[PDB]
């Protein structure tokens, strides 16, 4: 990173590279997913995981979309 | 002489206003090659710890002479890479404060205003400023 | 008479900008935004209600 | 006479054993007085009443599992059947005077133990403290928690009273029977047939008095040893470099200091000890199989793993005829957090690239990255940790036991990246704000209306000015800005006196000129230190 | 300030006529009598509309004309210190989380929650109050 | 030459606060309407012979503070500390006094679920005293902050403010005691 984004950049760890956050995402989404498989007969907890996980994969592709379209950095 | 509506005030700054549903700014370019113009200035000065800095209007009769005028009024023009163009004359002039000599922008100079020829001629002003920008500040180094 | 201008105003702050101003503000002004945020989270609520 | 008997013995000692050089080194050895370079003591301070406690109760305690009728004087336990364990319990904390003092001090001490080696550690991680020459140290103190955790949870299933018994059929007992290939052998191993058995107790006590606290005191002395003569971290500040330390002088600051600290730590333990009930085993009673309560908590520092288990769902493989139950997972979990834990450094070192020896320390706020991944590290574990407590809190905060199960399970992948990315964006927030004071000097507070109507606010500089005024802008040196002018002491003092009544003008002059020049001449030898360096 | 006062008197006149008003014609010919609590609501807005008017009449005789209250004054009349306006404080937050901890304790009922909550409530607003009044670290 | 900031926002607090007490004297004044001729009813004894030398108590507190707030205004921070621990520990008699007073009512019956009467009377005198608890917390919170930095005309203000809360707790027990213990 640039000091005009992370001022204390060569004071210590100050990047995270942005693939790490995008599949962790991904995956974390997945796993949201993955635990409609169980022994629970309600569906309630089914949507709040589907929307959780829509929300998370939508914040992935904002991010992946605008950083290849150049509009953030 | 202050435009209608315009008042100067005790501190000296002007105090101006727009008709209702009029614009302040008024650029003839579209927002978004304007948000990539600007990104471009900023990231490529930077990089390079360099202004950079775009003129687009009339540049007189030696147009270099003129460019010279122009950077002066860049902040901090000893380290300012300035591109002016014109539009009506067909113009193209660079000209660089003495902080930036011997830092690449001899070799980059003359490679921005062919970047912006080749997209004047396509009719491509802004486009033609973006690639400019983009190519001398990735010639230039911060020192 | 040439003022040097950016092409386009910055769309944003940078990163840090904002959450320790949220959490210590004393600015009126700032207050008074976050208000409207807030109170128009409220208003999407109930509306949905 | 006083005088020359200390004389007389100081020449006995030194003509024996010749000392004086090595003593005088111990002397003179420099302490960083940072108030969160206190934690690692209370933690060693807690390990030394547990022994003092631990030591009392091994008087008394009688580990075995031999089933007695219970003849004491508690009535409503009167004719119960119960092993000669939780009689013995019971026999301490109602026929021994003293006994259930003793024993709540030192289930407290066991408590406070566990979360001054979590605080600690948080100091450790957040301030880099773990980084090279230290990374053998961070992995000695990671094996130490692993150990206190283990010996807590022994150490309260020796009475074996309903609670505990319960603890240790599930997770002792159950977890590792699930295990593949040598689950049923490693079960048979350690209870000597099946649950429970009749040897289960007395080994755990062995392994409890004697074979792991003196693993742990080993290792603490391994670790004191190291951070004695590796010479502590410090903090970036006036005079601080990498190949200083500046601070007190053990003779006698430091020692009074920690002495001070020792006594006031044994106070607190020692108030809660005899003023809050913990496990108050006789309303629980002895441990039966067909029995059990509701609210199954282990002890706090073992409630993440119990509350992984109550999170993690029910999934399991049948291959070929065998079983891998959903326990497996918890037990693999748990190994790959531990595994993530003493690894730390070396993953850091790897990442980054930075292999470089550091004495001095890092702002939580200048390693934005390190601190996220902590932060949600935390998150993760606090909220496994109330997972644990997700039936209590669903009784005492009226929320459905079903909806706390699921909020603990998507939580634990959505709460840590919120709280990861809250962190570093905090952190960069802090940065940022100690730059504005660099730049600008201190808010004040104080406006101003200038003549033509604007508003300023007045700044304090922390260095020199311009000739138009405007401080000339600082750079960063890792170290703490302030941000308060009562801070810098503009408030001033309020007057000599005691709290009702002034003393003469003249002793209040004296003892304020006296304090301003001290301070000053603090600041000057401080400030003359680090320009010469 | 008398404009500030004049306020607060006028509102007073109002709700000290309406409060009498009320009592009396709900005395006379209302079922049961005099309506306690709205009577009981209009004397004591009239008490507060009279507290805080008769504050700002004592300190209006009391200082000659402010530039605020001036129908020229200047801009530069205003010149100067105004007071102390505190710059940043993470405090108010910390203040309100302890308050929602006391309510929160309770609105459930559990006693040891809203004692936690006062405790909360108490040092965090003793560190709102001394912010400004800490000093220097001794050593 | 300017009006005191804080001493107008805590005035404007105070008569704002008035209101709270206007809702607990109209839940009192219901109650008593609805009576039906036997009010306080039985088993409810008051007995003057100690809510009297209580109220006298918190009156005297108010000249004390008053002492305290003479003494702040001359920039005298020792003169303020002594009127102020004295007034303190007056209003601590007056808790103290009032717990006593509640101690021998639930004996003799009067509580909270047992009748109309007690609850008005705990609801009105028992936020009073919340109340008279809050001022004491103010202050120790002052006395403290005197002894933090030197005595400026802002410490002096907030003595100042902090004694107008005093007053105001004052004047409402003085109502109250008036319609409890004689307009019964
Ligand atoms: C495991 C990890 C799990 C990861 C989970 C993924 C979540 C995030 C994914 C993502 O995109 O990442 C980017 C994100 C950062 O990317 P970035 O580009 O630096 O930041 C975004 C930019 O600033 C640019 O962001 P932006 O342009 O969206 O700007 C955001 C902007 C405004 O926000 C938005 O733009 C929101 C957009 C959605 C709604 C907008 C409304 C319009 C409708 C849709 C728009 C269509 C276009 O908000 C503000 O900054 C100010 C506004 C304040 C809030 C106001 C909201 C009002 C609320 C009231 C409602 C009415 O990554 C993270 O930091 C995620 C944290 C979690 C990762 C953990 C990593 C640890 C792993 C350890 C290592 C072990 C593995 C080996
Ligand atoms: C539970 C809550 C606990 C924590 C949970 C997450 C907190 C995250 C906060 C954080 O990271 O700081 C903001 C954070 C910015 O962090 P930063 O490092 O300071 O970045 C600086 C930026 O460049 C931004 O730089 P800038 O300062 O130039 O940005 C200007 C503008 C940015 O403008 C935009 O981008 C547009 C904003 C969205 C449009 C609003 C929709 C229309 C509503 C009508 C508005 C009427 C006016 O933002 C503002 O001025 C917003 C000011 C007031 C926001 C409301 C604050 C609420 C305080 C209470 C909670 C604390 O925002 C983000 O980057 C991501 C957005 C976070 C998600 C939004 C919240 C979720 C939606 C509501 C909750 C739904 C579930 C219930
Ligand atoms: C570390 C070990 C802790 C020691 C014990 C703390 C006692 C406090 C002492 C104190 O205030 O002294 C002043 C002391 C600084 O005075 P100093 O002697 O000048 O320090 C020398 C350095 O220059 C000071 O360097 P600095 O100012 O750069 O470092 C302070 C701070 C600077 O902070 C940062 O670097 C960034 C801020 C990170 C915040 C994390 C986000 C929290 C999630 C928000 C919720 C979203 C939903 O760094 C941290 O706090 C690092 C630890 C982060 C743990 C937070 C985990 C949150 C999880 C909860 C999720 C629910 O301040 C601190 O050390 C702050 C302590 C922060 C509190 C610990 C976190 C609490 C965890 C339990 C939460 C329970 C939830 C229910
Ligand atoms: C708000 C934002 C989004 C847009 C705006 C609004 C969206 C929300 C709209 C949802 C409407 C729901 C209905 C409302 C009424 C209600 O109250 O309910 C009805 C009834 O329902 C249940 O009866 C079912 C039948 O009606 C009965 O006939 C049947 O018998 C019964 O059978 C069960 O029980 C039997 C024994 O009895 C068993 O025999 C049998 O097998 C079975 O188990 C049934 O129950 P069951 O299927 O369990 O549950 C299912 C119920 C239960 O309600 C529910 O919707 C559950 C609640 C869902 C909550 C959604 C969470 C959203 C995620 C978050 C936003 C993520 C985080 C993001 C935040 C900010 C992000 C910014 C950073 O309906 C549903 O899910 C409806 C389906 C659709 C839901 C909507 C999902 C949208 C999300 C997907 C997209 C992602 C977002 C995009 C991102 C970009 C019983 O309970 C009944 O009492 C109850 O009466
Ligand atoms: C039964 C029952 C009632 C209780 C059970 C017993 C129990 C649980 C504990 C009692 C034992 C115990 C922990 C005693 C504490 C005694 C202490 C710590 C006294 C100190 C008092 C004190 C500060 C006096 C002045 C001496 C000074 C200034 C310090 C000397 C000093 C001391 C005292 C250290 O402990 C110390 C520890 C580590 C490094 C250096 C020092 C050190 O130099
Ligand atoms: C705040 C918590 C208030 C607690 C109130 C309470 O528990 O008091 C009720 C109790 C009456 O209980 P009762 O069923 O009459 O039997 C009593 C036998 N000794 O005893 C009482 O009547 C207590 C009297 C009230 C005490 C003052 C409370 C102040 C009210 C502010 C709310
Ligand atoms: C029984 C448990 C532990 C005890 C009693 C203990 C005790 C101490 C003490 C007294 C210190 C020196 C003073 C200080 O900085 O606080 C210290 C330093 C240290 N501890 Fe611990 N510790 C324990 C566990 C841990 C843990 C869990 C870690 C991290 C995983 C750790 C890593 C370190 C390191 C790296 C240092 C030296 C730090 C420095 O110089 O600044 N220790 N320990
Ligand atoms: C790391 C150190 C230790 C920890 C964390 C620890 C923890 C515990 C805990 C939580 C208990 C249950 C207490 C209770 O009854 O309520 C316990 C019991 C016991 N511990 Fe320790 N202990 C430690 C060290 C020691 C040592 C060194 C001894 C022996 C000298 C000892 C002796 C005992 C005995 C005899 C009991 C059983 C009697 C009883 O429960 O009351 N402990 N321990
Ligand atoms: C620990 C048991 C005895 C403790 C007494 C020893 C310390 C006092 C003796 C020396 C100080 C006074 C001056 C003096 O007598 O000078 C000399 C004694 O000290 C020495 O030279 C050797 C002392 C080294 C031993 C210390 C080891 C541990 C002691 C630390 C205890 C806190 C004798 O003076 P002289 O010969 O008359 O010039």
């Amino acid at each position: 990173v640039d000091v005009e984004d992370v001022p204390s950049a060569e004071w210590g760890w100050s990047h995270m590279p942005i693939g790490v956050m995008h599949i962790g995402g991904l995956l974390s989404a997945a796993f949201l997913l993955v635990m409609m498989r169980g022994n629970h007969v309600g569906h309630v907890e089914d949507w709040f995981l589907i929307g959780f996980a829509a929300v998370i994969v939508a914040l992935v592709g904002r991010n992946w979309w605008l950083r290849r379209r150049g509009w953030i950095r | 002489d202050l435009p209608y509506g315009s008042a100067l005030t005790s501190s000296g700054r002007i105090s101006a206003v727009t008709e209702p549903g009029e614009l302040s700014v008024h650029y003839p370019f579209p927002t978004m090659d304007l948000v990539v113009l600007d990104d471009a200035l900023k990231y490529g000065s930077r990089a390079a710890k360099a202004r950079f800095a775009v003129y687009i209007g009339p540049l007189g009769a030696d147009t270099a002479a003129t460019a010279r005028e122009i950077l002066a009024n860049v902040p901090t023009p000893e380290n300012a890479v300035l591109l002016a163009v014109s539009p009506d004359q067909r113009a193209i002039e660079v000209v660089y404060g003495a902080d930036v000599k011997g830092r690449g922008i001899e070799s980059a100079a003359p490679l921005g205003v062919s970047a912006a020829a080749a997209s004047f001629k396509e009719g491509n002003l802004i486009d033609g400023l973006i690639s400019a920008v983009r190519v001398m500040s990735a010639g230039v180094s911060p020192a | 008479e040439l003022e040097a201008r950016r092409p386009f105003p910055e769309r944003m702050g940078p990163k840090g900008n904002l959450i320790y101003k949220l959490i210590t503000t004393t600015d009126h002004k700032l207050i008074g935004i976050m208000y409207c945020v807030v109170c128009f989270a409220f208003f999407l609520v109930g509306g949905l209600m | 006479d006083f005088a020359k008997l200390a004389a007389a013995q100081g020449d006995a000692i030194d003509s024996r054993y010749h000392p004086s050089a090595a003593v005088r080194r111990q002397l003179n050895k420099v302490f960083p007085t940072h108030w969160s370079f206190l934690l690692g003591e209370i933690a060693l301070y807690s390990f030394i009443i547990l022994l003092l406690t631990g030591v009392w109760l091994t008087l008394f305690f009688d580990p075995s599992m031999a089933h007695v009728t219970y003849d004491g004087v508690y009535q409503p336990l009167r004719g119960v059947q119960m092993s000669r364990a939780y009689e013995t319990a019971l026999d301490i904390s109602f026929e021994v005077r003293g006994g259930l003092f003793v024993r709540q001090v030192h289930h407290w001490a066991a408590l406070m133990f566990a979360a001054s080696i979590m605080v600690h550690l948080a100091r450790i991680f957040f301030t880099g403290a773990f980084r090279r020459p230290r990374e053998a140290n961070w992995v000695i103190g990671s094996l130490l928690l692993i150990l206190a955790m283990f010996e807590g949870f022994f150490g309260y299933s020796l009475p074996d009273d309903l609670l505990s018994g319960t603890g240790i059929r599930a997770a002792l007992s159950g977890i590792t029977m699930g295990i593949p290939v040598i689950g049923t052998w490693m079960h048979w191993a350690l209870f000597g047939g099946d649950f429970p058995g009749e040897i289960l107790i007395p080994r755990l006590y062995a392994l409890h008095i004697l074979l792991i606290p003196g693993i742990i005191l080993a290792l603490i002395g391994a670790h004191l040893a190291l951070v004695w003569f590796q010479k502590h971290t410090q903090f970036p500040g006036p005079g601080r470099t990498e190949t200083n330390v500046v601070g007190v002088r053990v003779m006698p600051v430091f020692a009074v200091k920690s002495g001070a600290f020792f006594a006031m730590i044994t106070g607190v333990l020692g108030l809660m000890g005899g003023l809050l009930t913990i496990n108050p085993i006789w309303n629980l009673g002895p441990y039966k199989p067909s029995q059990v309560s509701a609210g199954s908590q282990p002890d706090f520092y073992m409630m993440w793993t119990d509350g992984l288990i109550r999170l993690w769902p029910a999934w399991e493989f049948y291959p070929f005829g065998h079983t891998i139950p959903q326990g497996v997972w918890v037990a693999v979990g748990m190994g790959l957090v531990f595994a993530l834990l003493i690894a730390y450094p070396f993953i850091e070192k790897k990442v980054t690239g930075d292999d470089a020896h550091h004495n001095l320390l890092q702002r939580p706020r200048d390693v934005p990255v390190r601190t996220a991944i902590g932060s949600m590290a935390i998150a993760l574990y606090l909220l496994l940790t109330f997972a644990c407590m997700n039936d209590i809190i669903a009784l005492k905060f009226h929320i459905s036991l079903n909806a706390t199960t699921w909020i603990g399970r998507i939580g634990m992948v959505v709460l840590p990246a919120i709280v990861y990315f809250v962190a570093y964006r905090w952190a960069i927030s802090l940065q940022r704000s100690d730059r504005e004071v660099l730049e600008h000097g201190v808010e004040t507070g104080i406006i101003k209306r200038l003549p033509h109507g604007a508003y300023v606010e007045l700044h304090q500089p922390l260095g020199p000015v311009d000739e138009h005024g405007h401080p000339i802008p600082l750079e960063y040196a890792g170290a703490p800005l302030p941000k308060r002018m009562n801070k810098l002491g503009s408030g001033g003092a309020p007057g000599t006196g005691s709290f009702l009544f002034p003393d003469p003008a003249v002793e209040h002059e004296a003892l304020t000129e006296a304090a301003h020049a001290s301070e000053h001449k603090s600041l000057t030898a401080l400030k003359e230190h680090q320009d010469r360096i | 300030m008398h404009i500030e006062a004049r306020l607060f008197e006028i509102l007073t006149a109002f709700f000290a006529l309406a409060a009498v008003v009320y009592a009396v014609l709900t005395a006379m010919f209302a079922t049961g009598g005099v309506e306690w609590a709205g009577t009981t609501a209009l004397v004591l807005t009239t008490g507060l509309t009279l507290i805080t008017g008769t504050f700002f009449r004592f300190v209006a005789r009391r200082l000659d004309t402010r530039p605020e209250d001036y129908e020229d004054a200047e801009i530069s009349d205003g010149a100067g210190e105004l007071g102390f306006f505190a710059p940043h404080s993470w405090w108010p937050i910390l203040i309100s989380l302890s308050f929602s901890t006391a309510a929160v304790g309770a609105a459930l009922w559990l006693p040891w929650l809203i004692a936690a909550g006062v405790a909360f409530v108490i040092t965090s607003v003793c560190g709102l109050v001394f912010e400004y009044y800490w000093g220097p670290e001794k050593h | 030459n300017r009006p005191n900031m804080v001493s107008v926002g805590t005035i404007v607090w105070l008569s704002s606060e008035l209101m709270f007490f206007a809702g607990l004297f109209a839940m009192y004044f219901t109650a008593r309407a609805q009576a039906g001729g036997a009010w306080p009813p039985e088993p409810t004894e008051l007995n003057l012979a100690l809510a009297v030398p209580v109220t006298l108590v918190l009156i005297a507190s108010s000249f004390t503070c008053q002492m305290g707030v003479f003494a702040a205004e001359r920039g005298d921070v020792f003169g303020l500390r002594r009127w102020y621990v004295i007034t303190f520990l007056m209003g601590l008699f007056f808790v103290l006094g009032q717990g006593y007073e509640y101690i021998h009512l639930v004996e003799h019956g009067t509580t909270i679920p047992g009748s109309a009467y007690g609850s008005v009377f705990y609801l009105a005198t028992g936020f009073h005293g919340l109340h008279v608890i809050g001022g004491l917390v103010a202050f120790v919170l002052l006395l403290a902050r005197t002894k933090m930095s030197k005595f400026t005309p802002a410490q002096a203000t907030a003595a100042i403010v902090v004694s107008y809360y005093w007053h105001f707790v004052d004047i409402v027990w003085i109502a109250l005691f008036a319609t409890i213990y004689f307009v019964r």
